RNA sequence: AUUCAUAAUAACUUUUCGAAUCGCAUGGCCUUGUGCUGGCGAUGGUUCAUUCAAAUUUCUGCCCUAUCAACUUUCGAUGGUAGGAUAGUGGCCUACCAUGGUUUCAACGGGUAACGGGGAAUAAGGGUUCGAUUCCGGAGAGGGAGCCUGAGAAACGGCUACCA
RNA sequence: GAAACUGCGAAUGGCUCAUUAAAUCAGUUAUCGUUUAUUUGAUAGUUCCUUUACUACAUGGUAUAACUGUGGUAAUUCUAGA
């Protein structure tokens, strides 16, 4: 239909979002940028429905027209731009540093993280190609491209970026038994490991993991984010730990904590 | 007719009414910028060249 | 006049929009509902800023009686208040006026009227004017 | 999985891009030229990536109808070669050549008071009936066709023509 | 800071259900079959010339709006000459 499609009916948001059915009819449209817009949280909804900062949507442009809000190192200043997965959020009135990072519901978390693990993250190595002039470079899951990386550094392999600068420090490689995060499907938040991989050429291989509950499921590779060893994570992970509790294990927990 | 005329040395301009079509008679068929002396249309503008520009018919 | 007793609840103080934002929980036992001018005269008497820096709202009362439930801002300074509070709040305060204009749809059709001409006018006023000739 | 990414040779081109732009601050440096340097970020720019897209596209799934049995190539129907055209695959179109393609496992044709889906109504179960209509997709702007601009429209609160 | 030029937008949105029966649409695929403003991240030492009497780089060309002023038509977001 003639162009690029401009709004988004709220019910067509994206659900871990949160937003409420009815007060308005829009939900925020996730600008372009380096998410995509369904696996995105657009700084709107961050400074507003999980912060409670503002009030107001245009609280919201008044908050970020001062650039207290600084992603991934830099200002922006776009009222929906497309904050993800890994990226790291900043106040630096109020002192505080936040990492976009998943529940175990499949969720965006709010998450407190220390100064300094606030100056770096982790990107997905999404595709490896030789570039013009013979400069072979990466590409990352949040579409940053880094010229020269390490000969070792294969697809799938996730990789520590400065932020500061533009540089990798350190990557790790997708092999039997690291430590996982998932960003997709149902499992979308469950953590742990990495069993083994199914291969099936020209469609889709399948990864499988076990947490540290000697819990055990599957994805599609594509939905697998190395970050780590078994114990050893490289970054900070949320309280759960992503590893999913029943129904009844999660009632219990929550009418254990009663007495007041 | 009624005659829109510019001097563009001194960047004046003023109009003329010429009624007689004998005098009218001059421009006809002469298209736009075709030269045109003077005499013909008025005794005052003996001398002159027209330049014929443009100009509006009826409606 | 029966006591009351305002009490603030959920507290966030918020540096990014220079303020400190709250909920207002007024207990008003044989008043009926208490206002909001007597909230902001007694809260700048609590957060120590003084009324024209304090906003308030939200507020329906409860079913039957006896409590209203707001929500309240505190701006670090008048200065504050005056920027980042929404231009019908300040109004309703007395630190802004109502600079009322055309109705809604007049100014469209003046909007649009206006779309009619090209350049400034005057040029138009003149040339129209001789034709109060013909 | 490639004639892939990338590079090398010989040339080609009515030669694409390679900053004649804008805002804040005015500082260093000695051979004292108003010399030579130089801060923060705007807008732009070619190529690649990313993101918002788009366009085609594989597999399977539609209501009634035989008082519709053969259908398809007129003036492409089905395939092959080459080209042309396209953003690009492709009978998309053209040229040559061949005679193919679908069908009782219902083709083809007709009807639909037919937009499709998420869904709605009815509660033993199996079902029956409905969905113009809050969300997704498609299509249209009185009817047809054409097209300008533009990244994107065969656009109608754009233009052009014909019809009403 | 009007007007106007330049840039961007007007292809979103909103409405309706006429057409449409392998079409659309759904679920599922493919691009080793293409275009892609924008957002984001990367990305440019080469431009002249038989290569000493040398090319504006301390920066090359006009032609136009608005405007001024002379006009036309019953008449429109009509517009002509200077
Ligand atoms: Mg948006
Ligand atoms: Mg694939
Ligand atoms: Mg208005
Ligand atoms: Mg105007
Ligand atoms: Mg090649
Ligand atoms: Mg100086
Ligand atoms: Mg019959
Ligand atoms: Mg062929
Ligand atoms: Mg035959
Ligand atoms: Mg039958
Ligand atoms: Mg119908
Ligand atoms: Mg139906
Ligand atoms: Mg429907
Ligand atoms: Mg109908
Ligand atoms: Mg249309
Ligand atoms: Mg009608
Ligand atoms: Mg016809
Ligand atoms: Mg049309
Ligand atoms: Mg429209
Ligand atoms: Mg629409
Ligand atoms: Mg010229």
């Amino acid at each position: 239909a003639r162009g690029p499609k401009k709004h988004l009916k709220r019910l067509a948001a994206p659900h871990h979002w949160l937003l409420d059915k009815l007060s308005g009819c829009y939900a925020p449209r996730p600008s372009a940028g380096p998410h995509k817009l369904r696996e995105s949280l657009p700084l709107i909804v961050f400074l507003r429905n999980r912060l409670k900062y503002a009030l107001n949507g245009r609280e919201v442009k008044a908050i970020l027209m001062q650039r207290h809000v600084k992603v991934d190192g830099k200002v922006r200043t776009d009222t929906t731009y497309p904050a993800g997965f890994m990226d790291v959020i900043t106040l630096d009135a109020t002192n505080e540093n936040f990492r976009l990072v998943y529940d175990v519901k499949g969720r965006f978390a709010v998450h407190r993280i220390t100064d300094e693990e606030a100056s770096y993250k982790l990107g997905k190595v999404k595709k490896v190609q030789l570039g013009k002039k013979g400069v072979p470079y990466v590409v990352t899951h949040d579409g940053r491209t880094i010229r020269y990386p390490d000969p070792n550094i294969k697809v799938n392999d996730t990789v520590k970026i400065d932020l500061a600068s533009g540089k990798i420090t350190d990557f790790i490689k997708f092999d039997a038994g690291k430590l996982v995060y998932v960003t997709g499907g149902r499992n979308l938040g469950r953590i742990g490991t990495i069993v083994h991989k199914e291969r099936h050429d020209g469609g889709f291989d399948l990864v499988h993991i076990k947490d540290s509950l000697d819990n055990t499921f599957v994805t599609r590779l594509n939905n697998v984010f190395v970050i780590g060893e078994q114990g050893k994570p490289y970054i900070s992970l949320p309280k759960g730990k992503g590893i999913k509790l029943s129904i009844a294990e999660e009632r219990d927990r929550r009418r254990a904590q009663q007495g007041l | 007719m009624k005659l829109n005329i510019s001097y563009p040395v001194n960047g004046s301009q003023k109009t003329f009414e010429i009624d007689d079509e004998h005098r009218i008679r001059v421009f006809f068929d002469k298209r736009i910028g075709q030269e045109v002396d003077g005499e013909a249309v008025g005794d005052e503008f003996k001398g002159y060249v027209f330049k014929i520009s443009g100009g509006n018919d009826k409606q | 006049s029966d006591a009351v007793t305002i009490r603030t609840r959920k507290v966030i103080s918020n540096p990014l929009l220079a303020r400190k934002q709250f909920v207002v929980d007024v207990l008003h036992p044989n008043r009926a509902n208490v206002s909001k001018d007597e909230l902001r005269e007694k809260l700048a008497e609590v957060y120590k800023a003084e009324k024209d820096a304090v906003s308030v709202f939200g507020f329906r009362t409860q079913f039957g009686g006896g409590k209203s439930v707001g929500f309240g801002l505190v701006y670090n300074s008048v200065a504050e208040a005056k920027k980042f509070e929404p231009t019908y709040r300040l109004v309703r305060y007395g630190l802004a006026e109502k600079v009322e204009k055309a109705s809604r749809q007049q100014r469209k059709q003046k909007k649009n009227r206006d779309k009619k001409i090209f350049g400034t006018g005057k040029r138009l006023a003149k040339k129209v004017a001789r034709r109060n000739a013909d």
